[PDB]
RNA sequence: CCGGCCGGGAACUCAAAGGAGACUGCCAGUGAUAAACUGGAGGAAGGUGGGGAUGACGUCAAGUCAUCAUGGCCCUUACGACCAGGGCUACACACGUGCUACAAUGGCGCAUACAAAGAGAAGCGACCUCGCGAGAGCAAGCGGACCUCAUAAAGUGCGUCGUAGUCCGGAUUGGAGUCUGCAACUCGACUCCAUGAAGUCGGAAUCGCUAGUAAUCGUGGAUCAGAAUGCCACGGUGAAUAC
């Protein structure tokens, strides 16, 4: 990216519902290059959150991801000396890209026995923003902001 | 539960639990259980005493605990004893089998001090 | 010290090869020295016979043994006989038996081996570096070469400290394959070190 | 490199086919399930150079005992001394 | 009835004792179940390049071995001396049996 | 006639035989799924009967070796789209849409000296 | 532990310990052997191993039987 | 004999020789009507398609007199040569490169699908039989798209384990062996039975990689009697991210 400016892969729509964006979080959540044993935990974390709040399965993922997606965030910036902190409204594309990074990220740093169990309970603590994510996204707000000035 | 050991294991699987003797290593275990005739991923719940003393009679049959760990002893003091490479090799604390000193002895060594 | 071996890199295109027979790991060995040992023979021997490179295959049980020179009648002897005394030995040393070919060498100013060699025996002689180079690459450009280079090494003239001062008249595309060069190599055994000589030669293209 | 290492070497090889392969077989067979009046293996008394396993395997033109190879029997000096002069039949800088 | 296994390093040559053959065979008596290319096997040997370390440096170099078939169903006496006495190719390795 | 399409895709190569028939499907003499229906991507060998239907209508023989689950699940539903063709080039163009057609040239790149696998650097320190 | 089929020891070692036995022990007896597997018929006798610079007396026991001459004669000097 | 297995079949898979194909050339946007870029078309492949080979003149008196060669120097009944045994494997430590982990995206048992590329006669070694095993005896085919090494592993199934220094991790050590080789004490490699350290994710600091890549999973090979976590090759599954 000094001069070679580029698109963005795109991936195949998920084996199940049909969607891209769940094939992005299966990649996220994937290890090794497991896809084989990645969706597997991805759909039975969502099968635990399918029932386990009933509000199906489209729909609760949507929102409980609707918390923990930011609007701003801070960018370093090695001027006259100092680093300075510079916040940056941040665009829809990534603005969920961390998000599920986050989730994830969420669950994996969580005491339950199982990922499809870790998984579930970030989701759904997200759902009712109170998880460890969704104060990812607190914090980094609260990052920004106090930047407020540099604009 | 107690048997052949002053031990006295039980609460989970069979096979596994066996494990708990110095002198039963999976293998042995496994061994027993079939000498004995047992279910394998049983645990001592419904497991009579009447069972349980089958088996006590079976691992009397190795050398296991106390006795294990004086003759393993003995088999090192032999060592030390005849004053020869893998003896004067135990008394001065480093690896037996030829392994490097050079660096990485640490197991056989103790945590690295000055 | 980065530059591929002119030659070795054309081989597959351009450039032959100075063994063309086959064999199968077993004899491939025992084979590889055989030539070591016609090679070395025939070079020590053929010394002042002008010989610019000896090609060797062996056909089933046979080894035939080319030898590319420019002074033919030399290598030939007397109506036939050194050829005898070398075939001899030669078929002698390979064990299996053996003819013997000479080609003769057209414009010898052309190949480099033969280039290199007469700067290497001229500088034992006892003549300016300088000038043998000089000589040497006109000498080939008088008579066609699209280009060529030699350059010597070390203790050149006496220097206790040593260097290497080329000379590139014309055109030497060291990295277009399909280029016809000729690149071959001479060291000189002086009194007062050893200098070496890599010549290259540019015939064209195709 | 050291005339006489290399010296050292033939002399291996030479006593490699006299007694061992052959007068040494004795010791396959006369040792194997064929029971016992021990003399069987004592007999390894015989010049110990001429054991195979003790030759080395060195660059067949300059002696060197690193860097080898069985196909053309050389150091991997040697072999690329050559290799660039044609020298070794269908070798060539490859690719792919 | 008679197969002749062929090999040389050199491919743009071992097809040319190939056609040679195939050709000195369906001119005189004949038959010839075509020639088959059949796995070129090519080994690779790869060796350091400095004289003196540089583990990183190194030449990989390879041998390509090329195979022919050829297979001669109608052994006519007249296409076995048509493979005997019309042949030669100095660097191909020819093998009757099998 | 038997209406073929070939169709291959890293290290696989799978050969697809079209006859218009079930909605059954051979390969290597199994069924989907006694091969790998019920792995990752049984829906993707279906898949190239989408904007082009079956359901039932056209049957399908096919075998195919090399590579992998995946790679060889590539390699026939190339083939598919590929025996797609004896049904006219007015469906093969929402096949192209559907990007089926295309040939996955993605190679396994070699292991080259000097690294560890390809591209993987001997992490280095300076001192 | 290797050898599993035929036991080794040098002839000159052997044929040293008879030149010992039905004669009677001498000085301590060199061998330079440190291959050799201790047999029953050396114990009691003094075997001089070296190890280097020179041969370390050996008393062969009810015990050293298994092990090898060069058990019992340390080649590196480390204080 | 439900075994491409036998007839055949010359289609297909492949095999290896020879061919065409991609040029910013086509529409268009951008840019000075230019170069170029960008987007679109068709196309297996669009913008040097993917990778490799190829490393200019030169910089570091950079590395190599131990690969070899060689000026000078020095030893020469010793600085040379032969033999045994030892040593290069030492061990308070420090640093570099790596391998194995701390585990349920896992361990374990049983069932089970799908590679690529190499290797070989003083060789690869089937089959059978013995041995829990490493291996062993006997013995076929194979100079090899035929035969052998050779049952890929991740994966998918069931089941079990239930977050514990554990059914995680395997160091260390004891005991008993196996094979190579005159010879496994120093110091070989494997195996069976026990043994079960540290280690619950790593301070400051620091490295790799931009795509079939990283990450992970097995496979072969050169050296080699024997001795790979190294090195060189191979395919399996297969990301994230670039304002
Ligand atoms: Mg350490
Ligand atoms: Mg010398
Ligand atoms: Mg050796
Ligand atoms: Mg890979
Ligand atoms: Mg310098
Ligand atoms: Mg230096
Ligand atoms: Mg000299
Ligand atoms: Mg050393
Ligand atoms: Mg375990
Ligand atoms: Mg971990």
């Amino acid at each position: 990216p000094r001069r070679r400016v580029i698109g963005q892969r795109k991936i195949l729509p998920d084996p199940k519902f049909g969607s891209e964006l769940l094939a992005k979080f299966v990649n996220i959540l994937m290890v090794d290059g497991k896809k084989s044993t990645a969706e597997s935990i991805v759909y039975s974390a969502l099968e635990t959150l399918a029932q386990r709040s009933g509000k199906s399965e489209l729909e609760a993922f949507e929102v409980a991801l609707e918390n923990v997606r930011p609007t701003v965030e801070v960018k370093s910036r090695r001027v006259g000396g100092s680093t300075y902190q510079v916040p940056v409204e941040v665009r829809p594309v990534r603005r969920n890209a961390l998000a599920m990074r986050w989730i994830v990220e969420a669950a994996r740093k969580r005491g339950d026995k199982s990922m499809a169990l870790r998984l579930a309970n970030e989701l759904s603590d997200a759902a009712e923003n109170k998880g460890t994510a969704v104060k990812k996204r607190e914090d980094v707000h609260r990052m920004a902001e106090a930047n407020k000035a540099f604009a | 539960a107690r048997i052949a050991g002053i031990n006295i294991p039980d609460h989970k699987h069979a096979v596994i639990a066996l494990t708990s003797i110095y002198g039963v290593g999976k293998t042995r275990s496994k061994a027993i259980l079939a000498a004995a005739g047992i279910a394998e991923d049983v645990k001592i719940s419904e497991l009579s005493e009447g069972q349980i003393d089958t088996l006590r009679d079976e691992v009397a049959k190795f050398v296991v605990e106390g006795d294990l760990r004086r003759e393993i002893s003995m088999s090192i003091k032999r060592l030390m004893d005849l004053g020869c490479y893998r003896g004067l090799r135990h008394r001065r604390g480093l690896p037996v089998r030829g392994q490097r000193t050079k660096t990485n002895a640490r197991t056989r060594k103790g945590p690295r001090k000055p | 010290g980065q530059k591929v071996h002119p030659n070795g890199i054309r081989l597959g295109i351009v450039k032959p090869w100075n063994s063309t027979w086959f064999a199968n790991t077993k004899e491939f060995a025992d084979n590889l020295d055989s030539d070591f040992k016609v090679r070395q023979y025939l070079t020590k021997e053929l010394a002042k016979a002008s010989v610019s490179r000896i090609v060797i295959e062996r056909p089933a049980k046979s080894i035939r043994v080319t030898i590319h020179t420019a002074r033919p009648g030399i290598v030939i002897g007397k109506k036939g006989e050194d050829v005898e005394k070398l075939r001899k030995v030669v078929a002698d040393i390979a064990g299996v038996p053996a003819q013997i070919n000479i080609a003769e060498v057209r414009k010898p100013e052309l190949d480099a081996k033969l280039v290199a060699d007469s700067i290497t025996s001229q500088l034992e002689r006892r003549v300016m570096f300088r000038r043998a180079m000089k000589r040497a690459v006109q000498n080939a450009m008088r008579l066609g070469a699209k280009g060529i280079k030699v350059e010597v090494s070390g203790r050149l003239g006496g220097a206790e400290i040593a260097r290497t001062e080329w000379y590139r008249e014309g055109r030497v595309p060291l990295h277009t394959l399909r280029a016809d060069i000729d690149y071959n190599t001479s060291e000189a055994h002086t009194t007062y070190g050893v200098i070496g000589v890599k010549v290259w030669i540019f015939k064209g293209e195709i | 490199a050291k005339q006489s290492m290399k010296a050292r070497e033939v002399k291996r090889v030479a006593l490699a086919d006299k007694y061992f392969a052959k007068r040494a077989e004795l010791k396959a067979i006369i040792s194997d399930v064929n029971a016992r009046w021990n003399a069987v293996l004592k007999l390894q008394t015989l010049p110990r150079d001429s054991s195979p396993s003790r030759q080395r395997n060195r660059c067949r033109q300059t002696g060197r005992p690193h860097g080898f190879l069985r196909k053309f029997g050389l150091s991997r000096i040697k072999v690329r001394e050559a290799a660039m002069r044609g020298e070794i039949p269908g070798l060539k800088k490859a690719s792919w | 009835r008679i197969r002749i296994r062929l090999k040389a390093f050199d491919h743009r040559l071992i097809d040319q004792a190939t056609a040679e053959i195939v050709e000195t065979a369906k001119r005189t008596g004949a038959q010839v179940r075509g020639p088959i290319p059949l796995p070129t096997r090519k080994e690779r040997f790869t060796v350091l390049i400095s004289p003196h370390v540089n583990k990183d440096a190194r030449d990989q170099y390879e041998i390509r071995t090329h195979l022919r078939l050829v297979d001669i169903v109608e052994p006519t006496e007249k296409t076995v001396d048509a493979l005997m006495r019309l042949d030669l190719a100095a660097g191909v390795d020819v093998q009757i049996s099998l | 006639n038997q209406y073929y399409g070939t169709g291959r895709r890293k290290s696989s190569a799978a050969r697809v035989f079209i006859k218009p028939g079930n909605g059954k499907i051979v390969i290597n003499q199994r069924s989907l799924e006694q091969y790998f229906g019920r792995e990752t991507a049984r829906m993707v060998v279906r898949q190239p009967l989408e904007l082009v239907d079956m359901v039932e209508k056209l049957d399908l023989y096919i075998t195919v070796k090399g590579g992998g689950i995946s790679g060889q699940a590539g390699a026939i539903r190339h083939g598919i789209t590929r025996a797609l063709m004896e049904y006219d080039e007015s469906l093969r163009s929402e096949l192209r849409k559907a990007g089926f057609v295309t040939r996955d040239a993605r190679q396994v790149e070699r292991k080259k000296v000097g690294l560890r696998k390809a591209r993987r650097r001997p992490q280095f320190s300076k001192r | 532990r290797s050898l599993k089929k035929g036991p080794f020891i040098d002839l000159h070692l052997l044929k040293k310990v008879e030149k010992a036995v039905e004669s009677g022990d001498k000085k301590p007896l060199r061998t330079w052997s440190r291959r050799s597997t201790i047999f029953p018929n050396m114990i009691g006798l003094t075997i001089a191993v070296h190890n280097g610079r020179q041969h370390v007396p050996v008393f062969v026991t009810d015990e050293m039987v298994g092990h090898k001459l060069g058990e019992f004669a340390p080649t590196r000097t480390y204080r």
